[PDB]
C-alpha cells in the first residue's frame, strides 16, 4: 500500500486517536459551569454552553482512526 | 509548622534567622523561638565544635 | 484533617504496616523484597506527612476568577 | 541462598589446582558453561 | 525623603547582591575550566588519577558557596527606608567577597593544572599538590570574613 | 517545569478557543495537533533527559562520597555468547 | 561510577528507590507522565518478540532500562498528584473552605482563612495571583532541603 | 511623580528579562556549539559511541530554560505604577543569572572539548568526562536561586 | 500629555520593532555563510547528498521567520498616545529576539561546517549531526516564545 | 547632613575599607600562582627536595595578612556621623595598601619562581634567594607603616 | 547570477528611499519622524547581512 505502519500510517492513527479522550471532557466541562474558562474577568465570555464547537472537532479524528488502522490491520 | 503565631503574642521567627545569632552573640536568640532553646544552643554548639 | 497530632496517627497506622512487613515477606527473591517495599513507602509518607498546609500563617491568594458582573 | 542487599555482602575464596593435565579441555568445557569462575592470571611478566 | 534615606539608596544593594555571586562565579568558572582540559588529558595515559584528582574541583564548589553565604545575607536588609550607609556598606562586602574569589580561582585554576601536570610522573606527590592549593586559601576567606564583619554590624544604627 | 507548562497552555489553548464554526473547526484541529506535536517532542524529552542525569548527579556525589569508601575488582565468569558480522 | 572494595554494601536499593522517586519529584504533569509510562507498557508487552529482534542503535539502551521508566512515571504520577496539576489544571477534588464577601470586584486582594484545607495535597486556592505562587516557591524549597 | 515612583522606573523591570535571557542564550549557543564541533569531528573514527557522547548538549540546553523561566517569572510582575525598589531588584536578579549562565557555559565549553578527545581512545572515562563537567550547572544554577530569592521580597508595597 | 508618556515613547517602539530584525539577520547570514563555505567541497566529493545537505540552511532560515513575525506583532501595536511603559517593553523585546537570534546563528555556523565534512566519511552520521543542531534552534525558540507574551502584556496594561 | 558632615561621605569611607582587600589579594594570589608553577615543576624533577623550597610563597602569603589588619583596623571605626574629612583619607588609605601589596606580589611571584626552578643545579642558591626574596616581601611591609599613622591621624585631628 | 543577486539587493536601497523622501516635510508629527529611520536600518542592516553571507 501507498501508506503503511512504516509509512506512518501507524503515527497518523495514534495522533489521531488520542483527541477525542480529552476532548470528550473538555466538552463536558464546557457543558457543566465549572467557570474554569469562562468565568473570570479575562476570560472571554461567550456562556459555558459552546461544548458544541469541540464536539464537532473531535468528529473528523474518527474519520482518520478508522480509515488508516484498517490498512494497517490489514498489514498485521 | 506545628505552633501557630497569629495567635501567640510571640510573632512569626523568620525563615531562616538563627545563624549569625549563634556567632556574633554569646547565646542571644533575638527570634525567641523557645526560652529556654537560648542557654542551650551554644551549649551544643560547643560540643559539636570542640 | 485538621489537628496536626493527626499526624503521628496516621504515621503509626504506616509504621505499623511496614513492621508487619518487615516480618512477612514473599520467599521469592525474599531478602530483597522485605527491604525494598518498607524504603518504597517510607518517603512515599513522609512527603505526604508535610504537605499538611495547616497553620499557615502567611495570606492566601487573591481571587481571579468567579467573574462576579 | 544469596545477600539482604543491607548487610550481607559477597562472600567468596580462591584456590591451587591440582587438576590433571589431560583433562584440561575437558575441564573447561564444563566450568566453561556456568561456573562462576575467573583466574588469578600468574601467567605475568611473561611474553607470547 | 530625609537626606540619610534618599530614594536611589537600595540600588547599590541590590546591585551587589548580584555583583557577589557574579565576580565568584566566573573565577569559579574558570578555574574549573582549566583544571578539566588538564585532568581528562592526563587521566587516560595513568589510569587511576580519577579519584585522586577531585580537590580543585570541588573547590571551585566551595567559592560558589561562598558566594552564596554572602549574598542571601545582604538580602534581608534590604529595603526602601534604610539609608544610604547600607547600600554602602552593602557593596562594599559585596566587592570585596567577589574580586577575592576572582582571585582564588585565578590562582587555583593555574596551580592546579601544575601539579596534575606531574601527577602522572609522581605517583607520590598525591598530597604534595593540596600543600599550595590550601596555601593558596590563606586569602579564600579574608573577602568572606570581612564581608560577614561589615554586613551584621552596620546592619543598625539608622542614623 | 510547572513554569513552561502553564505557559505553554496558556499560548496553546486561548489561541485555540477562536469563536467560529466555519473556518475555526479547523485551525483548532492544527492546533492541537501542533499541541501534541510540542507536549509529546519538546515538554518531554529534553525535560525527562535532563531529569534522569540530575538525578543521578544527586544520587552519586551524595552516596556514594561516603558509601563506595573502597574499590573491588569486577568478576566475570569465562562462559560462551554470539558473535556476529563485523571487521 | 565504581566497583565497591570486598565486603563493602552495595547501593542497590537505594538505586532501586531513591533515584526513581528524585525523578517523579522532578516533574509531575499527569498527562505527560501517563504518557510517558503508555511507550513503558508498550515495550514491556511487545518484550516477548523485542527481546529477540534487533535492538535499533537508537534503541539499545531503551531496551537495557525499559523497567525503569516504569518506575519513574509510576512514581511521578502520585509526586504530581499532591500538586493537582494536569496541563495546570485541577477539579477540585477535596473541599479545603474559603472565606468571600458576598460580591467583590476584582484588581483588590481578598483574603480568605482557612478552616481546614485538603487531607491530601494542596488545596485549589493556590490557583489566584502571585500570591499563590510566592507561598508556593516557600513551601516548597524547604521539603526539597529536608528530605535530601 | 512622587520621589517613590518616577516615571520610567518600569524601563528597568523591563530591559531586566530581556537581559536575563539574553545573557543566558548567549552562553547556552557557545557552549553547545564549541562542544558539538568536537563531538562531531571526532565521532567519525568512533561513530558506535555517538550516543553517549551527546550528554554535553544536553546539559549545556538547561541554562536556556532556566533564562526562560527567570524571564517570565519577572515579566509576570512588571508595571508602571510600581516602586523603583521593583524596579532594579529586578535587573539585579536578570543580570546575576544571565552572568552566571554566561560562565556556566563557558566552562562547560572548555571541558567538553577536551572531553570527546580524552574518550577517543577508551569507553572508561565516561565517568570521568561527567564528573568534571558536572560542576557547572551548580555554578549556573546559584544565580536562579538568587534571582528568585530577590524576586520574592519585589511583591512587597510599593508604599 | 502627562508627567508618564512624553513623545519618544514611539521613539522606543519603533527602535524595538527595528531591532526584531536588525540582528536576526546577521545572525542568518553568519551561518549559512559558514554552512555554504563547507558544503561546497563536501558536494564535491560525493554528487548525491546535496539534498540532503539542505538540512542546515534551510534549519537556519527559520530564525529570520522568528524576527518576522516578533516585528510584525510589534508593527500591529504602534501609537503615539501610548503610555512610555509599552515603549520600553517593545524595545526590551525587540533587542531580546534580536541577539538571541544571533547567538543561535552564530552557535550553529561553526557546526555546520565540521558536520558536513563527517559525512563524506561516515555516512550514518547524519542522523547523529541533526540531533545537535536542532538544539541551535531550541535555543532560537525560547526569545520568540519570550516576547510574544511580552508584546502581549504591553497591551492591556495601560494608562492613556 | 552639614557641611563637614554631609551624606555621601560613608560612600568614601566604605570605598577605603573595602579597597585595601581587593589589590592586595590579586597581588597575592597572582604571585601564588607564579610561583607554586615553578615548585610543581622542580618537584617532579627532585622529589627529594620538596619542603624546603617553599619561602617563596609564604613570604608572599603575609601582604594578604597585612591588607587585612589595615582593613579591619580602618572598618571597625565606621558609623553614620563622620566628618567629610573622616571619609577623605579612608580611600587612600586602603588603596595605598592595596596597590602596594600588588606591587609587592608580582616581584615575589615571579623572582621567588625564577630562584626555585635555578636551584635545582647549584645547592647554595637556596640562602641566596632568601635575602632577595625578603627584601621584596620587606617592600610590602613598607606600605603598611604609612597607613598607620594615615588611619591615626585620621581621628587625631578631629574638629566636626 | 550572483553578481545579479546583489545588484537586486541594491535595488532595495532606491525603492525604499524614493518612497520616505516622497514623504517629507517642514511641519511633522515626531511620532512620524522616527518611524522612517527605523525602516531604513532595517533594511540596511538586512541588505548587509545578506551581501556578507
Amino acid at each position: 500500500r501507498p501508506v503503511v505502519s512504516t509509512g506512518k500510517a501507524w503515527c497518523c492513527t495514534v495522533l489521531s486517536a488520542f483527541g477525542v479522550v480529552i476532548l470528550s471532557v473538555i466538552a463536558h466541562l464546557f457543558n457543566t459551569n465549572h467557570e474554569s474558562f469562562v468565568g473570570s474577568i479575562n476570560d472571554p465570555e461567550d456562556g459555558p454552553a459552546v461544548a458544541h464547537t469541540v464536539y464537532l472537532a473531535a468528529l473528523v479524528y474518527l474519520v482518520f482512526f478508522v480509515f488508516c488502522g484498517f490498512q494497517v490491520y490489514l498489514a498485521r | 509548622w506545628a505552633v501557630d503565631w497569629v495567635k501567640d503574642g510571640k510573632p512569626a521567627p523568620g525563615l531562616l534567622n538563627m545563624l549569625i545569632n549563634m556567632f556574633l552573640s554569646p547565646g542571644t536568640i533575638d527570634d525567641e523561638l523557645y526560652p529556654h532553646q537560648a542557654k542551650v544552643q551554644v551549649f551544643l554548639l560547643l560540643m559539636a565544635l570542640v | 484533617m485538621s489537628s496536626f497530632y493527626t499526624v503521628v496517627g496516621v504515621f503509626i497506622v504506616v509504621s505499623a504496616m511496614s513492621v508487619l512487613f518487615w516480618i512477612m515477606a514473599p520467599k521469592n527473591n525474599q531478602a530483597v523484597w522485605r527491604s525494598t517495599v518498607i524504603l518504597t513507602l517510607a518517603m512515599m509518607f513522609l512527603m505526604w506527612a508535610i504537605t499538611f498546609l495547616c497553620q499557615l500563617h502567611p495570606l492566601v491568594a487573591p481571587r481571579r476568577s468567579d467573574l462576579r458582573p | 541462598e544469596k545477600e539482604e542487599a543491607i548487610f550481607r555482602s559477597a562472600e567468596m575464596a580462591l584456590v591451587q589446582f591440582y587438576i590433571p593435565q589431560e583433562i584440561s579441555r575437558d575441564s573447561a568445557y564444563t566450568l566453561g558453561q556456568l561456573g562462576l569462575v575467573q583466574f588469578r592470571d600468574l601467567n605475568s611478566k611473561v611474553r607470547a | 525623603m530625609t537626606e540619610l534615606c534618599p530614594v536611589y539608596a537600595p540600588f547599590f544593594g541590590a546591585i551587589g547582591c548580584a555583583s557577589a555571586i557574579i565576580f565568584t562565579s566566573l573565577g569559579a568558572a574558570y578555574g574549573t575550566a582549566k583544571s578539566g582540559v588538564g585532568i581528562c588529558a592526563t587521566c587516560v595515559l595513568r589510569p587511576d588519577l580519577l579519584f585522586k584528582n577531585i580537590v580543585p574541583v570541588i573547590m571551585a564548589g566551595i567559592i560558589a558557596i561562598y558566594g552564596l553565604v554572602v549574598s542571601v545575607l545582604v538580602c534581608y536588609s534590604l529595603g526602601q527606608k534604610q539609608a544610604l550607609y547600607t547600600g554602602f556598606i552593602q557593596l562594599g562586602a559585596g566587592l570585596s567577597v567577589g574580586l577575592s574569589g576572582l582571585a582564588a580561582g585565578f590562582a587555583i585554576g593555574i596551580v592546579g593544572d601544575a601539579g596534575v601536570r606531574g601527577s602522572s610522573q609522581q605517583p607520590r606527590l598525591f598530597v604534595g599538590m593540596i600543600l599550595i592549593l590550601i596555601f593558596a586559601e590563606v586569602l579564600g576567606l579574608y573577602g568572606l570574613i570581612v564581608a560577614l564583619l561589615l554586613n551584621s554590624r552596620a546592619t543598625q544604627d539608622v542614623v | 517545569h510547572a513554569q513552561l507548562s502553564s505557559v505553554l497552555w496558556t499560548m496553546t489553548i486561548q489561541i485555540a478557543f477562536g469563536f467560529r464554526g466555519f473556518v475555526g473547526v479547523f485551525m483548532t484541529v492544527a492546533l492541537f495537533a501542533m499541541w501534541f506535536a510540542l507536549t509529546c517532542a519538546v515538554l518531554v524529552l529534553m525535560e525527562g533527559t535532563s531529569a534522569m542525569l540530575h538525578s543521578l548527579r544527586l544520587h552519586w556525589v551524595e552516596s556514594m562520597s561516603k558509601f563506595f569508601v573502597g574499590e573491588g575488582l569486577p568478576y566475570e565468569p569465562f562462559a560462551f555468547e554470539y558473535k556476529d558480522m563485523e571487521v | 561510577y565504581g566497583i565497591a572494595q570486598y565486603r563493602e554494601i552495595n547501593a542497590g536499593l537505594p538505586t532501586i528507590v531513591t533515584f526513581p522517586f528524585m525523578f517523579a519529584i522532578m516533574f509531575g504533569d499527569m498527562g505527560h507522565g501517563f504518557l510517558m509510562t503508555l511507550a513503558a507498557l508498550s515495550l514491556v508487552l511487545n518484550e516477548k518478540k523485542i527481546n529477540k529482534m534487533k535492538r535499533g542503535e537508537i534503541f539499545d539502551m531503551a531496551f537495557t532500562g525499559r523497567y525503569i521508566i516504569l518506575l519513574m512515571g509510576v512514581f511521578s504520577m502520585y509526586t504530581g498528584f499532591l500538586y493537582n496539576d494536569i496541563f495546570s489544571k485541577t477539579m477540585t477534588i477535596f473541599k479545603s473552605g474559603w472565606k468571600w464577601p458576598d460580591h467583590w470586584k476584582k484588581g483588590e486582594s481578598i483574603t480568605a482563612t482557612s478552616v481546614g484545607t485538603y487531607p491530601i495535597g494542596l488545596d485549589w486556592a493556590w490557583h489566584g495571583t502571585e500570591n499563590a505562587l510566592l507561598f508556593s516557591n516557600s513551601y516548597k524549597m524547604k521539603l526539597s532541603i529536608l528530605m535530601g
